């Protein structure tokens, strides 16, 4: 598993993943956007979770209106995951000292607990 | 078109869908049973407006997600409000619907709102059936513009009017 | 018998004298512990006048140099107790009709109960 | 009466008998044993098949002999030709690394949806299937849940002003691999039985 | 055509997925799709204390509640050596067979709205919300009520419940007898339902279809009767059966159980004398709440008990039990834990559910929905 | 059976002609039982003290999570409840609770009772986290159906009645029976 | 070594080996409150009580298995009724002047005096007999309550069982005898002369106390024992 990108650098974040993405096909990955606070997402923080079967790749919790800039950055990026192809967008709810902690888990642990606890979710409330 | 641009137009035409609000029952679980019970010779959701009950999605604006959402429930149910004319609204009825509820675990979702824009909640295990009259009433004054927060706000008549559908 | 509703009166007035020493010589009372047949009734009727069971005179220091309880509404052989720490001293007051408030059979004087607080706290307090 | 026949066949080969005095009985039969004995057990009239429960003793206080266990539960129809109404359960265990078992879907229609379910909750394969197929969990699930390596998935709870509760920390009761609160748990609270 | 007649549409109540593989009005196979309301009971309940379970068990069959809450609390009697009080046996029968009524209730107007007429399913909900007003008089809850108890019940009756019993027993004997002069003598029902439904009692044996289905094909075993459990042994006892299993035997049999219940609930009334209401010992039960005022010991059970519980001995254990929908039953691992170490259920509505593609097989498409409505499935009993 | 069709009509008729049975709420007031399990509240000593002591056992005893408590120490000037603690916060998320009566059933101090209202539908799921001053004995009313007395001034009206509350609701003002 | 059987098992143990260590050894249980790791043991709360053969030789009256050091070949019995019932009575004694603080105590679910209590008290006596929790009727022990020792420990007098942990340890293992009891009998109560808790160690006696007499004032009430998040980890304020 790849982990790329930065906590609060939405900007470097997202153009991080931008270059590290390429031309992958996304038509069976799995994105989990991480975050805690069900309810506000204007003060929410989000990490992302690429799936995509063969390898996974992580983003720390670095976008969101949390961050400046950070609620354009993750709407850019699930724009661009939905361009890509990408159908099925989870929605994770992690405790906020969970979420630096579990990063820092080993790759396999950190996806089984990702994949346990994710809610499927309309890409759009992101957009 | 949508209701609006004219002041007397847009309060006659939300008084008419409050009160012809059309509901679409998406029975999960025994929230589901405690809806049919909305309907029986006690307490009817038969009066306000809601008498008649198209099993298609294609009819109704309203659409009350009673019970609990399974997981793999989720995408079906996504697809069925997406297949909804769009004055639409959606009632999460109950505690597993609202939020995970007791039952905290992989196979629930723990907010129906992270699939379907929720316009309102009624908890309850199961809600009353009174309860959700009084959500519906609360659902009829909000898309009339009679609806506000503990913040102060005002509520917009239709939730799932404010997303990037795609 | 029917002494009960006395007693617990005249325990109101001893905490009444308590508070007055304290306030006079400015010297610490504490109200040490409430009744548990108050804070654990539920529904259940109190018809005691007051829900305290324990009181005390600390010193300077904090550490008491008069104790001061009585029994709980629903104990067997109900008394009032007093206790000077430190000095292996206790007394047991009891209450006998028209005559008050009684160490035995010595009446229990508002003096009385002065001249042994003064004496308590020259003796005992530390600061 | 068909049940002291069973007993009676187990104990002269060897197979172990657990009884406890609450009325319920097991006969344990070996991997090997198991498809031919319970064929036989069909044989001897037992009409109907139960259930199919499958169990992960992984986090189990004392050890057992394969991390997975399979249970039967075979009966037969008091009201039907020949009822006597003899039911009892058949365990078989199951390694780890090893998650077959054969099925009796063949002898029992039965068996068909109970033990797709056992397949899905636990990695266990059952040979000859008509169709093993994932039952219960989504369609995109990845492994088996009720096998103990599994996260059950809690999500926190949610109050005002960054209040939340985190179910697993604020559990105050105790499983048996628990140490407990104390520096250890003894008397009732490593096990209570009173005396009827 | 392999049709896909889709979860919740159209009108397949109890949502179902099914793939009819069909051409014309038959019906070739249905495969059947489920898991769409799989919640987790087995795996949830293995991280909730004894007491807390009992929130847990009306929730999967949320018709027939009661059922599943007295098995458990059977179950864990059992395995820890508890002693229930005849008073509250004789109450925890009445409410047995009262949400049984209510549920026989729910399941005949739902068949009849399903093919059929809308009409009939208003006086059996009707008769329901009889019983719910019992149930709130009691439990202050409609159904998920946590009543039940390990010990027994949580506390006694008010005055009020009797009386209202009373009148419901009174006005239920004409009600049933209603409902069956409008069936039983099928104008149409019976050119619908007599024929369809094949239920040879082989092939229920062999797919295990126990759930009260199977006596409607001429099969007399009912648990309250080949192994009683809470007291059944001493009621006088008449057992239903049909001829052959159709809907219209299915349906009648239900509604002469209909009966032979409210003739339970009357006898059990008139042999119910005062008494004590639960297992007084302090492991099991919680202490009084009137003397958490004066005892040390009462205030550390009373916080040891709802905040750790108790913990029952290492062994497994198992309870069958009859509900409106067969036999239903707990396989209860227990560590000596105060939280189980895994409760795996027996779901009648899941093993009854094999028999559908047999049971509908060469039926007719209309009678596709008649015929899984008189099956009488219950999906989150099945998903669970 | 030809004749059953001619029953069914005939009996049909006659519920036609029978005319009354059903409640109009909320023009009508729900009868609901005594032991309903509706909003939680706070209950009071006679003193005016709270009952509550802060002993998060109805917290420890919920199977959903969804009671907080935060404890605090009474202050002897202006004591809060009984004994040297109280109930500092005290958090329901009604979203999350599951409506047992555990937490009461664990309350030692009788201070968490289940209410009888019902009316308790709102919009945002962060407004239905019931807090103390929520749940008072004091409150008459839920959260929208207060907002909506104060956005319109008229006083609110609930819509229920009982034949009376529990002695445990000790406090609880409510309509019973007709006494008022 | 020492050859010991508990009740159904048999035990290697080393010749110094206390009964109550050789008793867990085997897996089993008994109440225990006056004894502590790394203090000495003295029979106080005389919860450690068993039965003890060496020959059938039973011993007269219940060995302190916290002071009965072990001999080869010795049998230990932790079962027997009357074991059993007399850890209910002694768990009696020990609650017949508690406060009554269980659900306001800081103690909350971890506390030894409820856990030992809930496990070996209340005997089953021979039928849905009405049972009683408590047969002392008369006043209990009343004295101060809620005092700050330091800035940084509160004591409960009342709470305290009178073991002997707190003063055995503080002459023991930090050798600052600044806790001690002052009067006798049931007016035993812990005090100081030296109030400022001198010691650099003081704080361990809130982790040993068994109930909750000795208490963290840093830590007041916060939250309940079970309530909190336990983050094991390692102090990087000294090298040690
Ligand atoms: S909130 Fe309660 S009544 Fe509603 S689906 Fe969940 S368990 Fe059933
Ligand atoms: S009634 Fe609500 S708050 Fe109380 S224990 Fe149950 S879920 Fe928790
Ligand atoms: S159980 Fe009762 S006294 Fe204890 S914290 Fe809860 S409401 Fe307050
Ligand atoms: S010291 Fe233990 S038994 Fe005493 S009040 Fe505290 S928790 Fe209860
Ligand atoms: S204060 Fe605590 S440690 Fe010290 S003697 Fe008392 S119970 Fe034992
Ligand atoms: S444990 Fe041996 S007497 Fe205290």
């Amino acid at each position: 598993m790849v982990r790329v990108g930065m906590r609060a650098a939405p900007r470097v974040s997202l153009e991080a993943l931008k270059a590290a993405l390429g031309g992958l096909k996304l038509s069976e990955a799995k994105v989990y956007l991480i975050t805690d606070w069900q309810d506000k997402r204007d003060q929410a923080r989000y990490a992302l979770l690429l799936h995509t079967g063969k390898k996974d790749l992580l983003v720390p919790d670095a976008f969101g209106p949390a961050f400046p800039g950070g609620e354009e950055a993750l709407s850019e990026l699930v724009g661009l995951l939905l361009a890509q192809g990408a159908r099925r967008f989870y929605e994770a709810v992690v405790s906020p000292g969970e979420m630096t902690a579990l990063l820092d888990l080993p790759p396999e642990e950190l996806l089984k607990r990702v994949m346990a606890i994710a809610n499927p979710t309309d890409p759009g409330i992101y957009l | 078109r949508e209701g609006i641009l004219f002041t007397t137009l847009e309060k006659l035409v939300a008084w008419g869908r409050s009160n012809s609000l059309w509901p679409a029952t998406f029975g999960l679980a025994c929230c589901a049973i405690e809806m049919m019970a909305s309907t029986d010779a006690r307490n009817d959701l038969a009066r306000f407006g809601s008498e008649v009950f198209r099993a298609s999605p294609r009819q109704a604006d309203v659409m009350i997600v009673a019970g609990r959402l399974s997981k793999k429930m989720a995408p079906v149910m996504r697809r069925v409000w997406e297949q909804m004319p769009d004055p639409k609204w959606v009632i999460s009825m109950g505690a597993c619907a609202s939020s995970g509820g007791m039952f905290n675990n992989y196979a629930i979702v723990q907010n129906v709102d992270s699939v379907v824009p929720v316009d309102v909640y009624v908890p309850g295990c199961p809600p009353r059936p009174e309860a959700l009259i009084y959500a519906v009433m609360q659902l009829q004054k909000k898309v009339r513009g009679q609806a506000y927060n503990e913040r102060g706000e005002r509520l917009p008549p239709v939730a799932a009017w404010k997303r990037t559908r795609g | 018998a029917s002494s009960e509703r006395e007693l617990y009166e005249a325990w109101v007035e001893l905490l009444s004298w308590m508070r007055e020493y304290a306030q006079a010589k400015g010297v610490r009372f504490e109200k040490e512990a409430d009744f548990p047949d108050f804070i654990y009734r539920m529904e259940r009727p109190y018809d005691l006048p007051t829900t305290i069971m324990t009181a005390s005179l600390s010193d300077g220091l904090g550490e008491p140099f008069l104790l001061a309880d009585v029994s709980p509404r629903h104990a067997k052989l109900k008394r009032i107790g007093l206790r000077l720490p430190r000095a292996h001293i206790h007394l047991h007051a009891h209450y006998e009709p028209g005559k008050g408030l009684v160490t035995g059979k010595i009446p229990l004087t508002k003096e009385r109960f002065f001249a042994l607080a003064d004496r308590a706290r020259e003796a005992l307090a530390f600061a | 009466m068909r049940l002291e026949r069973v007993l009676e066949e187990a104990r002269a080969k060897g197979y172990p008998i657990e009884d406890n005095g609450l009325g319920n009985l097991w006969v344990v039969l070996p991997r090997e044993r198991f498809k031919e004995e319970m064929a036989h057990y069909k044989a001897m009239g037992f009409n109907f098949l139960a259930d199919i429960v499958g169990l992960d003793y992984l986090t189990y206080p004392d050890p057992r002999p394969e991390r997975f266990a399979v249970v039967y539960e075979l009966v037969s129809l008091p009201g039907w030709k020949d009822g006597d109404g003899s039911r009892f359960f058949v365990r078989v265990y199951v390694p780890e690394e090893d998650p077959r078992l054969p099925t009796v879907t063949d002898l029992w229609g039965s068996a068909n949806f109970l033990e797709r379910e056992v397949y899905d909750l636990f990695g266990i394969v059952f040979e000859g299937h008509p169709d093993l197929r994932k039952i219960l969990t989504p369609e995109d699930l990845e492994g088996h849940p009720l096998r103990k390596d599994y996260p059950l998935g809690e999500t926190p709870t949610l109050f005002r002003e960054g209040r939340y509760i985190i179910p697993a920390e604020f559990r105050a009761a105790l499983t048996g691999k628990d140490p407990g609160l104390t520096f250890y748990k003894g008397g009732s609270r490593k096990g209570y039985r009173s005396l009827w | 055509m392999t049709l896909n007649v889709g979860p919740q549409h159209p009108s397949t109540h109890g949502v179902l997925r099914l793939m009819v593989t069909l051409s014309g009005e038959e019906v070739l196979e249905v495969v059947p799709h489920i898991g769409y309301l799989h919640t987790g009971f087995e795996k949830t309940m293995e991280h909730r204390t004894y007491l807390q379970n009992i929130t847990y068990t009306p929730r999967m069959d949320y018709l027939h509640s009661f059922a599943h809450d007295l098995a458990y609390a059977l179950a864990v009697e059992k395995l820890l050596g508890a002693v229930v009080p005849p008073r509250a046996e004789t109450i925890r029968v009445i409410l047995n067979e009262l949400s049984r009524l209510a549920s026989h209730l729910v399941f005949l107007g739902t068949g009849l709205l399903d093919l059929g007429a809308l009409t009939p399913f208003f006086y059996a909900f009707r008769e329901r919300e009889t019983i719910l007003d019992l149930f709130e008089w009691v439990t202050g809850q409609r159904f998920h009520h946590n009543y039940i108890r390990i010990g027994g019940v949580k506390e006694d009756l008010p005055e009020e419940f009797v009386p209202e019993l009373k009148k419901l027993l009174e006005v239920l004997p004409h009600r049933i007898d209603e409902y069956e002069a409008l069936f039983a003598e099928s104008p149409i029902f019976y050119e619908r339902a007599r024929g369809v439904g094949v239920i040879p009692p082989e092939v229920a044996i062999d797919l295990g279809l126990t759930g009260g289905s199977l006596r409607a094909s001429g099969v007399n075993y009912d648990v309250r009767k080949a192994y009683p459990y809470s007291g059944y042994e001493t009621y006088t006892f008449d057992v239903p059966l049909g001829e052959r299993g159709d809907v219209f035997d299915r349906m009648l049999v239900r509604i002469r159980e209909m009966r032979e219940s409210v003739k339970i609930i009357k006898q059990a009334l008139e042999r119910l004398e005062p008494g004590p209401v639960r297992d007084p010992n302090p492991q099991i039960t919680p202490p009084p709440r009137h003397l958490l005022e004066t005892s040390m010991e009462a205030v550390i059970y009373h916080f040891k008990h709802y905040t750790e519980g108790f913990h029952p001995p290492k062994g497994e254990v198992y309870v069958p039990t009859e509900s409106a929908r067969g036999e239903l039953g707990y396989y209860i691992v227990s560590d000596g834990g105060s939280m189980p170490y895994r409760v795996k259920v027996r779901a009648p509505s899941f093993v009854n559910l094999q028999s559908l593609p047999y049971a509908c097989k060469g039926e007719q498409v209309p009678d596709m929905v008649a015929i899984i409505a008189s099956l009488d499935p219950v999906m989150g009993d099945v998903d669970r | 059976t030809l004749k059953a069709l001619a029953q069914s009509l005939g009996i049909t008729l006659k519920y036609l002609f029978s005319k009354p049975v059903t409640v109009p709420y909320p023009d009508a007031p729900v009868a609901l039982k005594p032991r309903f399990h509706g909003r939680h509240v706070l209950t009071r000593h006679p003193n005016g003290l709270e009952k509550c002591i802060g002993c998060s056992l109805c917290a420890a005893a919920c199977p959903a999570y969804a009671i907080y408590v935060e404890p605090a120490e009474n202050d002897p000037e202006n004591p809060v409840s009984a004994g040297e603690r109280y109930a500092k916060v005290y958090e329901i998320n009604m979203l999350r609770c599951i409506f047992c009566g555990l937490c009461e059933e664990a309350c030692p101090t009788g201070a968490i009772v289940l209410g009888y209202d019902f009316e308790m539908a709102d919009y945002e799921y962060s407004d239905l986290v019931y807090g103390k001053e929520d749940m008072l004995v004091d409150v008459v009313g839920t959260k929208p159906q207060r907002r909506e007395a104060k956005r319109t001034g008229k006083p609110v009206k609930v819509g229920y009645v009982v034949p009376y509350v529990r002695p445990e609701l000790e406090g609880f003002k409510a309509p019973t029976e007709g006494g008022k | 070594m020492v050859r010991v059987k508990v009740n159904d098992r048999i035990v290697e143990v080393p010749p110094g080996t206390s009964v109550m260590d050789a008793v867990f050894h085997a897996g089993y249980d008994v109440p225990l409150f006056c004894s502590e790791k790394h203090l000495s043991p003295i029979g106080a709360c005389r919860m450690c009580l068993v039965r003890i053969g060496l020959p059938i030789q039973w011993q007269p009256k219940l060995a302190a298995s916290c002071v009965t050091a072990v001999a080869d070949g010795m049998v230990v019995d932790t079962l027997s009724d009357v074991v059993r019932e007399a850890q209910a009575g002694m768990v009696e004694f020990t609650l017949l002047n508690h406060p009554l603080d269980c659900p306001t105590c800081d103690k909350g679910g971890a506390c030894e005096l409820q856990d030992r209590t809930v496990e070996y008290g209340l005997y089953e006596k021979y039928p849905l007999e009405l049972p009683v929790y408590t047969r002392f009727e008369f006043t209990r022990r009343h004295v101060d309550k809620h005092h700050p020792l330091s800035p940084f420990v509160i004591l409960d007098r009342e709470r305290c069982i009178h073991c002997k942990r707190c003063v055995r340890y503080f002459e023991e293992v930090p050798g600052d005898e600044v806790l001690d009891f002052i009067e006798r009998g049931v007016h035993t109560f812990i005090g100081t002369m030296d109030f400022g808790l001198p010691s650099g160690f003081s704080g361990n006696i809130t982790d040993i106390c068994p109930v909750g007499a000795l208490l963290d004032l840093t830590a007041r009430f916060r939250a309940r024992n079970w309530e909190m998040e336990e983050t094991p980890t390692t102090c990087a304020l000294c090298p040690v």
